[PDB]
This record gives structure tokens, C-alpha cells and sequence, in this order.
RNA sequence: GAGGGGAGUGAAAAAGAACCUGAAACCGUGUACGUACAAGCAGUGGGAGCACGCUUAGGCGUGUGACUGCGUACCUUUUGUA
RNA sequence: CCGACUAAUGUUGAAAAAUUAGCGGAUGACUUGUGGCUGGGGGUGAAAGGCCAAUCAAACCGGGAGAUAGCUGGUUCUCCC
RNA sequence: GUCGAGUCGGCCUGCGCGGAAGAUGUAACGGGGCUAA
RNA sequence: GAAUACCAAGGCGCUUGAGAGAACUCGGGUGAAGGAACUAGGCAAAAUGGUGCCGUAACUUCGGGAGAAGGCACGCUGAUAU
RNA sequence: GACCUGCACGAAUGGCGUAAUGAUGGCCAGGCUGUCUCCACCCGAGACUCAGUGAAAUUGAACUCGCUGUGAAGAUGCAGUG
RNA sequence: UAACAGGCUGAUACCGCCCAAGAGUUCAUAUCGACGGCGGUGUUUGGCACCUCGAUGUCGGCUCAUCACAUCCUGGGGCUGAAGUAGGUCCCAAGGGUAUGGCUGUUCGCCAUUUAAAGUGGUACGCGAGCUGGGUUUAGAACGUCGUGAGACAGUUCGGUCCCUAUCUGCCGUGGGCGCUGGAGAACUGAGGGGGGCUGCUCCUAGUACGAGAGGACCGGAGUGGACGCAUCACUGGUGUUCGGGUUGUCAUGCCAAUGGCACUGCCCGGUAGCUAAAUGCGGAAGAGAUAAGUGCUGAAAGCAUCUAAGCACGAAACUUGCCCCGAGAUGAGUUCUCCCUGACCCUGAUCAUUUUUUUGAUCAAGGGUCCUGAAGGAACGUUGAAGACGACGACGUUGAUAGGCCGGGUGUGUAAGCGCAGCGAUGCGUUGAGCUAACCGGUACUAAUGAACCGUGAGGCUUAACCU
């Protein structure tokens, strides 16, 4: 509908990087401590992307601290302050999902060219 | 409950649907007018009308998609040298479905379904 | 689970009192052919809306 | 208070600046026409009775015409009534648009909620399974016992069993006004409400309060 | 075609071979009356109204039965059975 | 091919013992075709009173026979004392 | 020592009061109702 | 491999159909997180599953146990070798 | 697995052991899972509607309500009442 | 004429009360109560043999409940041997709430760990024409034991067929008929009915009141949870045999290339709409009235005293409302707004005006049948829907976006085919984020929603009253 449209049109971001599945990310979101409001890093691969226009969505999963941890990014939410892809990956799927059972040599992604 | 589901099961599976359906949309594009029931019809012109959108533009990939569905190289052939030449101008709604009545074996409700030009 | 006592005429007839047919209100006149036809079908001689749309 | 007719055009989300989601449902109140003002005198109470939208000309009869023209008002898709406060006076062909809930921090919303059909106990009155499996004969989804033996001899009145489910008036309380926007005749309210999109919805401020 | 309507035979075809007589259960069509605020062995006592018909023009006869008193089948077996 | 451990179905069945998914034996004390022999207080039984023509702590058919039944049921028109 | 008409607590007896909680529904007058009905 | 999958020769669609796309039953597919907490009992379901090679405990009647367990490789193309 | 207090074991109507074997009985673990927490969705065959065909058990007769009571002592049929 | 369940009974059982020896420093009665006494329930163990032996399925689990109150929690209160905190005991109170596991066929019980609490009973020890079938209670077998033996044992052990398509009542839903007094389309009122009603923890008040300290509140306020319920699909996800792709075997389309069929959707990886929970919104209340136990004011009978007799005030999740849903078959059938119909008559009667009890014209009817008329609206038919088993309900029918198609987009899959280049080749790379894309969004008369026809009528009873003439 085009109401709705309109009311989704006026909040979404006008900054957003193009990035696919198996790039690299980095994702700034802000962390409120206290008053104290700062940005931290996630930085992984990207695993799956959800193009629903301000509800559009993606998951990136990363190894951290010796733990497997996915986070699915709102793209469009203020908590999410910038996105930077690092690398381009080479993949043949929308979803990587395959990804959790591998750990690392066997979860590498070829870089992709171009 | 169904909401906002498209499509009749037709008291078959999927398989059976494809197959006949592939088989009556040979047969109304041969004949460009066939008798089946009225539910049938309905249903058979979500698979032909779009054979021939797609038979409007003639190229290798067209015809082996025509081919894929269809599987008949006649139905093909009609298609694209007669029935995209008779519907370029037609945007939509290249058949036409009339009731007529009652089969005599099941009372089931019958149509024929033709193409309009026909 | 049956009957424990036979129903009466009665309560069968009370029963079908909703198994009767309707018959169709009105039939329709064909404007060129002039014959009658279901409305929405086609004519016995292939006759719809004035148009000779089925031969033979 | 009185409330206004609108329609559900859909869900979407607010975002806030500090980074918070607000899902809320959409409301199109376009202006509502007072067709009738009922008093004690004639009618035994006090009610505007209100229209919204517009109808086909050749779909409006001649008593809702004559009716809708006696309030020089254009017909609307229907006819809605609402009670009347005591410091509340209105009158006929008065348009009452969403400005309405301007102040107002919480609503009610009352719609048709969908229809399931015919649902059975376990979706219908949230009756447990039986077991799938060690030796259940035919009877996984059955509601099990309906009641008692000799005493009582009978199964009680208001017994959960399965029937139609949905397709009814449901009334959803205080919830927040997220935003009124008076220029696009809209009402955004956080969470959901009744009915499928593109139905009738009715909006009061909140009872509870 | 089955089946039927006539025509004809015959004392008779409502003796037509699914055939003398042609009962009852059971199932229909027609007409009269009753019946959609009313609780139970369905009748019985009371009883209005309606329809049809009667040699005295009067009530009566036939059918129905609103409403109302009373009223838990039969057999068997039992101390005793709705 | 011969069986029949478990479950679901079926239970006025598609079937008076099955179907489906699984299951055991599968060169042997194996399994099968044709024909033969053993007969009812009798047969046969790697023994369950199992089987002996959908019948088995004594087959079936006919006869004694209308056994007997201190038991159950039922017992038909009327009125008067 | 203070007020001016009774005061006290035993017995016998008529009628009542408490003691007195149960399971489908009033539900322990047949009902309505009754201070006599 | 007389298993199995798809086919040949050949033979068939099983003598009611047409719609719809509720509960519930039957036969199946998939399932977040958990993983026997179910239950009399893991009943049912899920799972394992091939070949080659490596490797394999107690115990033993010295045959076994044992395919114990556990693990690695596996398609296609080219060369070695038109 | 022990103990021995064997109600009421015990030596071919065998005692005690025993590798292997078992669609045998009991218990435990890994794997696995809709068995379950707690069910959801889906694909098919019925169920539902139309056309054709067309059963059954049962059945004293029925104008076949609730409740409290009564009563061959657990009532649609009795009383009162709703 | 026994076993089950019912019935009668209530010794027994369970609950309540009376007397008060005594315990309780003191002090019978805060709490407990000896020796005895009196009741209630139907509730255990029983008694009886009235119902059923031409059959009333009997343990436990599961599912689903419903009622009682002798109350487990939450609520209100009196006394306390009640400082506080926390208890004891009794009274009121049935609104709502009221564990998951290990063992065992268990019910129970014990045990582990929860909880505000893990209530007690009735309902054929509720519930097998609802499920199960582990136990009891057939036929096989064995042990111990008894018996000479056949066999036997509320001793044990291993194994061991649970049928019914619902006529009636009842119950959950859903239509059809007629009625409601001319017909019709809507909006209502609200008699009456149903739903709902639980509660933790943390913080503040306050380390205050209390207390030697240890500890540690009432009253009131704030937030955030468990369980439950309703709605919804924006988000996170499941499903997604109607979308896209990978891949094994085989068969075919002449072959290559490219495709299709079959193999559980062959096996798989993703995934649109819808449906949906694990997802996320919301709810229980506040307030009001009348009260329970309880507390009182004023106040005599009875110069005192006394909450009570007259009068007056407080007082709880119970009651009546407040909140949500149904609801005029509420036959007591209600109200409001709007819309429509303004013929010839005959037959015959009713009245009248005329008569000669009979008769000669006019007007009008809750008769009847024909003629003309056919409205408002409805139904039907068609295209249909997040509406639906069928009916029903909603949208739309050319003066049209109702459905299909079509166009644009979105989404998903993930770089089609063909051609070219690199490579001996598998294959890689370019054209190319390509091709394909369901149920989605925005649009669009191309197809199908036909002119008609059908039903429904023509001013709507009597009386009386208030008015208008
Ligand atoms: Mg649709
Ligand atoms: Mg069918
Ligand atoms: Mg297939
Ligand atoms: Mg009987
Ligand atoms: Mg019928
Ligand atoms: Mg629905
Ligand atoms: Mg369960
Ligand atoms: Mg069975
Ligand atoms: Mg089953
Ligand atoms: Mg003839
Ligand atoms: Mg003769
Ligand atoms: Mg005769
Ligand atoms: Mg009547
Ligand atoms: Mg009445
Ligand atoms: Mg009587
Ligand atoms: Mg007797
Ligand atoms: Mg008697
Ligand atoms: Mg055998
Ligand atoms: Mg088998
Ligand atoms: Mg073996
Ligand atoms: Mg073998
Ligand atoms: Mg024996
Ligand atoms: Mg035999
Ligand atoms: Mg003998
Ligand atoms: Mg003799
Ligand atoms: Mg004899
Ligand atoms: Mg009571
Ligand atoms: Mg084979
Ligand atoms: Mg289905
Ligand atoms: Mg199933
Ligand atoms: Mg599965
Ligand atoms: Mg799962
Ligand atoms: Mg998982
Ligand atoms: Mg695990
Ligand atoms: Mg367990
Ligand atoms: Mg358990
Ligand atoms: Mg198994
Ligand atoms: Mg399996
Ligand atoms: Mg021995
Ligand atoms: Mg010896
Ligand atoms: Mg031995
Ligand atoms: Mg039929
Ligand atoms: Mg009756
Ligand atoms: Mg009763
Ligand atoms: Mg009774
Ligand atoms: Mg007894
Ligand atoms: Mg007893
Ligand atoms: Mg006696
Ligand atoms: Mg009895
Ligand atoms: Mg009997
Ligand atoms: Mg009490
Ligand atoms: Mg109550
Ligand atoms: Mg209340
Ligand atoms: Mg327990
Ligand atoms: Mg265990
Ligand atoms: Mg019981
Ligand atoms: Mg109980
Ligand atoms: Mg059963
Ligand atoms: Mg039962
Ligand atoms: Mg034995
Ligand atoms: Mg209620
Ligand atoms: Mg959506
Ligand atoms: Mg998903
Ligand atoms: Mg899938
Ligand atoms: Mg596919
Ligand atoms: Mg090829
Ligand atoms: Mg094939
Ligand atoms: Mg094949
Ligand atoms: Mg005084
Ligand atoms: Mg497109
Ligand atoms: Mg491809």
C-alpha cells in the first residue's frame, strides 16, 4: 500500500553500502553504558541478507573469543551507525548457513575479484 | 483454512496437475477450442495465457522454455509462428470460457474454453 | 449407537421438511436466436449473447 | 469520549532515535460526517451516529439515501454510533476528522479479529494432544471426556468444544498512540489490533485510561 | 425401448398374462379442521371455534379439537415394577 | 521360497486372521508338486489338549429320539358366584 | 454520707434464641406467598 | 545380484464420477530451542547402513568374541598408458 | 555387587559355573530424534457439497427438556418448580 | 444368592461441641487438655442383600472436567504466653490460583528440586459407545509351597485380540421456517446471558517504627517478572510437494547442446504469500454500591453499663456494578431515521338515503375471483473474498478493478540460454547480479461478470381516549 510505503520511505537510510553474502563487514553500533553512549565493533561474514526495504535485515557471523556468535543487524535501525565492508567474498548461495559447521580452514571464503 | 492461496488441488497431486495441465494447454492451443469443466478452465488459463505472453517474443531461450513446458515442438511452433503474431496487440486475455451446461456421466460443470480470435 | 425406538412417519417427513428442490427462477432469452438457455450458459444451437459461438 | 471510524491499512514500525523499534498498526481515519444526533428526548440517549469513506452511487439505497441526504451529508461505506459524554455536543453533518487524538495517549481498537473456521479444541480452547504414539487409537487431537457419568447425565452449558473460530468483534485496550498525523488522515498505534488489512476498525480513547 | 393412452375382444380388461377374490402392515395424492410461547404413556372428562350436511327451522348429525381437570404402556416374574 | 517377533490400520473388514512398515530361517531336523497310508476313546502330535475339511477335553452324518429337563419361557372367546 | 419507688437472685412452667458444615440448582412449608395464611 | 531404480518386448490406469480445500481420522514431508523431561517400557519415530584400507578390549570351548569399537578414501578430467 | 536372618535353594522331576547363540526377561550409556516440553505448517486419501447407485445393527408405543425431591431404593415420562 | 457401583444404616471413621483434672514460672480455658458426656457428616472400615446375573466393564495413567467448603495460597478480622520480623489459634471468605522430576502398574508413599501455595472432599472410589492397558481376572510356561495325583496358592515369575457409521436427551457451532399486524433498508436500546477476576520479586517510604542487639515492618508508592488469556504477523523464526537452484541413477525429446518424466517433492540447499510460536502488543485493575467476620458513635430498656432495641458510621479477591463478548423468539417479539405503493372492478354483504315486512340508489369492507398494475426492496444468476464444511456473511456485475490475464515493481533464487574467449580436458571467464520468479504491491477493461426475467403489491383490522375540524 502506498500509505505505508510512504510512512517506510521517510525512515530509511540513504547511506546504506552495497555488500553481499560472504563479504566481510564491519558493523559500528552504538552501546550505551551510563550516559556514556560509544560505538563498537562486529566485524564477520556476512551469512544471509533480508531485502524487505526498511525492514530489510542481515546476519553476520563471526568467531569470537572462542565462541561461534551470529547478531542479525537491523539494516535500517539507528543502532547500527555505519557498515564498511572489508572484503569481498566469492559464493555461489544467498545463504550461508553451511558456514556453522565449518571452522576454519574449511569455513575460508575465496576473495572475490573484480 | 486457504487465505489468500491461489491455485485448485483438483482432487490430484502436483505431478498429476503438471502433467495434465501441460497436456490440456497442448490440446486448447491445437484445437483453440476445447470442452472440459468449468473448475478445469478457470485453472487452464493461468497456464496458457502466459504460453502465449511468452511465445510474443520469438528467440532460441523462448522456444526452450516453451519446450520445457509443453514439451510438444508442434505446440511450440504454433505457438510462436501463429498464435504471438495472432495476440501482439492483445495485452492479456487471449481466452474465452463459455458455460454450457451439465455432463451427462457426473452432472459435473462444463465449459468450453476458446481462444478469442478463434 | 442405534435407535433405542423406531422414529415416526412424523419425524421423517419433519426431517425432509428442507429436501425439497428450488427450481430455476427464470430462464433467459437468447436475443438473436430467441431460444431459452440457463442464464450465463450457452444456447442448445450454440447461441450466446445474439453470437453463434459453437457450430454443429 | 467519543471515537473515530478508520480502517487497517497494515503493520509497519516506528524507529526511534535511541535506537528502540515501535511496531505499530496503521490506522487511515479519514473525516467521519455526523449523519444523526440522538437525545434523550427522542431516542431514550445520547449518541452521534457517524459515516466514513464513500459508496457507489448505484449501491446505496433509496432509504440509506434518504437518509444520508436528511443529514446533507455523502453517503459513506456505513453507519457507526457512538455514546455520548456528558460536556459532548455535536450536530448533524458536523466532520470529525483524527485531530481528534491529539492528546489522547492510549486507545482502544475494536475490529472484526480473522476467521479460522471451523477450529477444533486444540486450536480453538488451547486442549492439550493426547499421546501420539503408545498405542493411541484414532484419538490424538479428540477433546477427550465431555463430562461425568449418571450424575449429572448430561454435559454442561458453555462445555469447549469445537466450533467456528474468529470472524468476531475483538477488542484490543490501551494501546499506545504512537503518532496522529492530521494531514495524511492517519493513526499509528504500537502493537497489533484486530482483523485482517483493509478492515473496518474502531478507535475510542483508552477506558482504562 | 421399457412403460403408457386410445381402438378392438369379452359378461367383466378396476379378468391384460406383474392376470379370480384382492385383507393388513407399509407408502402416496386430494379435501376439512387443528398445529410454529409450547414440556411427559398421547388418552379420558369437560369444551370453544371452523367446515360439511340434515323432513319441523330448529337445534342436531359427521369431521376436527384451541383451552382445561385427571392420567408413568402391555406381558412376565415378584414381597413389591413407570 | 518358508515363516510370523513389533507396531499402526482394519474390527457391519478389501479379508470369518488380512494389509503396510519393519522382523526370523534361507544346503537343511529345509522347502515344494503329485499320489499313497493312519479314523473317532480312534488317529496323528520336536507335547500347545495341538491338529483330524472355517467344527475338537472326544469330528461329522444318520439313527435310538418327542433322551431327560423338580429349570426358564409361553399357554388363544365371554359373563355370573 | 449522698437520689425517691421499687430492688435482688433462686424455683416451676409456655413459646422462642444459639449450638447448626456438603457436594448439578433455590432445594429441610409441594409452590406462591404468609406476622397469620 | 532373479535385490533395487529407470526402461524394451508386451501389458495395464485397478467399473462411480464432479467439486471444495473446515474440525477430526488415516498415510506421509519438514520443524526454532531443548533432547527420553514421554511412557509400564524409547512403544512409535529418528538414526546406522556400501567397498577398500588402517585398527580393534575383556572373555574364550581357541572356532570365536569381530563388521567389536573407531577412522581414512571415494565424483569428474587429464597424464602415466593416443 | 555383597551380607545370610534360605517364611519356603540344593545336587540327573539335577547343583553350581559356562564361551557362543536368542524377533527371550531385567538394568545402564553414546548416538538419535515431534516420545515429550508444545505443538506449527505442509502433501496426499476420507470427512463436507453436487449427480448416480444404495446397506446395517436396533426398534412396546412416543407430542423423546433442566433441577430438587419421590419411587422396585441412580427418572424425558411421578410431584413441585425452572 | 456373593464380587463392582447405587441404596438403607452409621457401630467404625472423620469433623464439631460440653465439663474441666492438669500442663503452661504464676495462671484450667495464649496453646494443649486427662476421666467422662453430646452431636454433625456420609467420609473410611464395616453391617444388610433392596436394584441390576435374557451383562450396570471394577485399578492406575491420559484427556476433559464440574461442584462442596471442613480454606492450601492470595483477601478481611479477634485473641496471643502478639516488641519487630516471623508464628500460634479461632472467625469471615469459594473470586481466581493451587509443581516438575527419580523409584514403582501403582493410587499412595519416600526421595530430589521448585512454588504465593503445591488444599480436603463429592461427582457409578467423575470420565474405556473419549484414549491406554502397565495391574487385577481365561487359555502357555516355570519357581517356592501344598497335594499320592489331577491340580492349587490377594505367593512370585516370563507371555497373552479393548468392537460400535449417534435415532433421542445433552453439548459446541451453523442455517432454514414462521412470527413480531402494510411492505422495505439501516442504526440502536438493553431485559437477560456469558467471559474475566491468580500472583512473585526488586526498589522507594526506611535501615525509619520496633528492638539491648541480632535483626527489622505496617500504611502507601514505583518498576519488572511467572502462569494464564485475547489479538496479530511489523520484527525473529517454522512451514512453504504452487518459486529458484545443486545433484545421483535411468528413460525420452534424432544426435550435440538444452530440457522433460520417474525414482518419498528421487535426494538436497535456500525461500514468496498465507498459516503460525518460540515472535510482540494488550489484559486481570482502579472506582462505586450493599455487606461478612470484626470495629464503632449516640442510646435507653436496667438512674450504671451497654455497637442496638429507636437512630447513625466504618468494614474483604465473596455479592451488585464498573471492563470485554453475545443479546428484542425480551411472543413482555421494544426504539429511532429513511424509503415505497394513492387501479376497473364483479360476486356478495354492511350500513345508510328509497319503500309498501318487502323494495330504489350511494358508500364502503380483515370476504372471494378475474382485469390493469409490480414500487421500495429482495432473491436468483455471474466474477468473487485473510468469509466459509454446506447454508451463511462481505465485495463486485460494463455508469465496472470482482476474478483471471497483462504491464510496472517488489521478493526469492543466485550470474539462464546462445555466443565468444582461455584450457588437451573437466571446467573457468565475459556478455551478466544474468535468467527465471506462486499466493505480494501499484496499475490496466484484454477475458469473464447480458438486455432481461423472477419474487415482493396497489395506502394497510376493531374499540376507546387526546386532539384537527
Ligand atoms: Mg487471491
Ligand atoms: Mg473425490
Ligand atoms: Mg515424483
Ligand atoms: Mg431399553
Ligand atoms: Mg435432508
Ligand atoms: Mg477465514
Ligand atoms: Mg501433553
Ligand atoms: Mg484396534
Ligand atoms: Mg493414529
Ligand atoms: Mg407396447
Ligand atoms: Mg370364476
Ligand atoms: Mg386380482
Ligand atoms: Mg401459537
Ligand atoms: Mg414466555
Ligand atoms: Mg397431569
Ligand atoms: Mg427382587
Ligand atoms: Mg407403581
Ligand atoms: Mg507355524
Ligand atoms: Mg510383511
Ligand atoms: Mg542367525
Ligand atoms: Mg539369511
Ligand atoms: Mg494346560
Ligand atoms: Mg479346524
Ligand atoms: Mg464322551
Ligand atoms: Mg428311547
Ligand atoms: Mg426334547
Ligand atoms: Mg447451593
Ligand atoms: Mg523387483
Ligand atoms: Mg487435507
Ligand atoms: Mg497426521
Ligand atoms: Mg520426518
Ligand atoms: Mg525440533
Ligand atoms: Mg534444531
Ligand atoms: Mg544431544
Ligand atoms: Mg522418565
Ligand atoms: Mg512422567
Ligand atoms: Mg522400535
Ligand atoms: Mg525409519
Ligand atoms: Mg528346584
Ligand atoms: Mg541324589
Ligand atoms: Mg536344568
Ligand atoms: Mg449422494
Ligand atoms: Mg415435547
Ligand atoms: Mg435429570
Ligand atoms: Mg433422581
Ligand atoms: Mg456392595
Ligand atoms: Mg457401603
Ligand atoms: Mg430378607
Ligand atoms: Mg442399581
Ligand atoms: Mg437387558
Ligand atoms: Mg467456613
Ligand atoms: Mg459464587
Ligand atoms: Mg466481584
Ligand atoms: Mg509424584
Ligand atoms: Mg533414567
Ligand atoms: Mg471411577
Ligand atoms: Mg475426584
Ligand atoms: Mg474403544
Ligand atoms: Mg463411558
Ligand atoms: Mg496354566
Ligand atoms: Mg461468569
Ligand atoms: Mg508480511
Ligand atoms: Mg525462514
Ligand atoms: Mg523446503
Ligand atoms: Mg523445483
Ligand atoms: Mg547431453
Ligand atoms: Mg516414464
Ligand atoms: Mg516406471
Ligand atoms: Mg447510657
Ligand atoms: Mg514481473
Ligand atoms: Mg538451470
Amino acid at each position: 500500500s502506498n500509505i505505508i510505503k510512504q510512512l517506510e520511505q521517510e525512515q530509511m537510510k540513504q547511506d546504506v553500502p552495497s555488500f553481499r553474502p560472504g563479504d566481510t563487514v564491519e558493523v559500528k553500533v552504538w552501546v550505551v553504558e551510563g550516559s556514556k553512549k560509544r560505538l563498537q565493533a562486529f566485524e564477520g561474514v556476512v551469512i544471509a541478507i533480508r531485502n524487505r526495504g526498511l525492514h530489510s535485515a542481515f546476519t553476520v557471523r563471526k568467531i569470537s573469543n572462542g565462541e561461534g556468535v551470529e547478531r542479525v543487524f537491523q539494516t535500517h535501525s539507528p543502532v547500527v551507525d555505519s557498515i564498511s565492508v572489508k572484503r569481498r567474498g566469492a559464493v555461489r548461495k544467498a545463504k550461508l548457513y553451511y558456514l556453522r559447521e565449518r571452522t576454519g580452514k574449511a569455513a575460508r571464503i575465496k576473495e572475490r575479484l573484480n | 483454512m486457504r487465505h489468500r492461496k491461489s491455485g485448485r488441488q483438483l482432487n490430484r497431486n502436483s505431478s498429476h496437475r503438471q502433467a495434465m495441465f501441460r497436456n490440456m494447454a497442448g490440446s486448447l492451443v491445437r484445437h483453440e477450442i476445447i470442452k472440459t469443466t468449468l473448475p478445469k478452465a478457470k485453472e487452464l488459463r493461468r497456464v496458457v495465457e502466459p504460453l502465449i505472453t511468452l511465445a510474443k517474443t520469438d528467440s532460441v531461450a523462448n522456444r526452450r522454455l516453451a519446450f520445457a513446458r509443453t514439451r510438444d515442438n508442434e505446440i511450440v511452433a504454433k505457438l510462436f509462428n501463429e498464435l504471438g503474431p495472432r495476440f501482439a496487440s492483445r495485452a492479456g486475455g487471449y481466452t474465452r470460457i463459455l458455460k454450457c451446461g451439465f455432463r451427462a456421466g457426473d452432472n459435473a460443470p462444463m465449459a468450453y474454453i476458446e481462444l478469442v480470435d478463434r | 449407537a442405534v435407535q433405542q425406538n423406531k422414529p415416526t412417519r412424523s419425524k421423517r417427513g419433519m426431517r425432509r421438511s428442507h429436501d425439497a428442490l428450488t427450481a430455476v427462477t427464470s430462464l433467459s432469452v437468447d436475443k438473436t436466436s430467441g431460444e431459452k438457455h440457463l442464464r450465463h450458459h450457452i444456447t442448445a444451437d450454440g447461441y450466446y449473447r445474439g453470437r453463434k459461438v459453437i457450430a454443429k | 469520549m467519543i471515537g473515530l471510524v478508520g480502517k487497517k491499512v497494515g503493520m509497519t514500525r516506528i524507529f526511534t532515535e535511541d535506537g528502540v523499534s515501535i511496531p505499530v498498526t496503521v490506522i487511515e481515519v479519514e473525516a467521519n460526517r455526523v449523519t444523526q444526533v440522538k437525545d434523550l428526548a427522542n431516542d431514550g440517549y445520547r449518541a452521534i451516529q457517524v459515516t466514513t469513506g464513500a459508496k457507489k452511487a448505484n449501491r446505496v439505497t433509496k432509504p440509506e439515501a434518504g437518509h444520508f441526504a436528511k443529514a446533507g451529508v455523502e453517503a459513506g461505506r456505513g453507519l457507526w454510533e457512538f455514546r455520548l459524554a456528558e460536556g459532548e455536543e455535536f450536530t448533524v453533518g458536523q466532520s470529525i476528522s483524527v485531530e481528534l487524538f491529539a492528546d489522547v495517549k492510549k486507545v482502544d481498537v475494536t475490529g472484526t479479529s480473522k476467521g479460522k473456521g471451523f477450529a477444533g479444541t486444540v486450536k480453538r480452547w488451547n486442549f492439550r494432544t493426547q499421546d501420539a504414539t503408545h498405542g493411541n487409537s484414532l484419538s490424538h487431537r479428540v477433546p477427550g471426556s465431555i463430562g461425568q457419568n449418571q450424575t449429572p447425565g448430561k454435559v454442561f452449558k458453555g462445555k469447549k468444544m469445537a466450533g467456528q473460530m474468529g470472524n468476531e468483534r475483538v477488542t484490543v485496550q490501551s494501546l499506545d498512540v504512537v503518532r496522529v498525523d492530521a494531514e495524511r488522515n492517519l493513526l499509528l498505534v504500537k502493537g497489533a489490533v484486530p482483523g485482517a488489512t483493509g478492515s473496518d476498525l474502531i478507535v475510542k480513547p483508552a477506558v482504562k485510561a
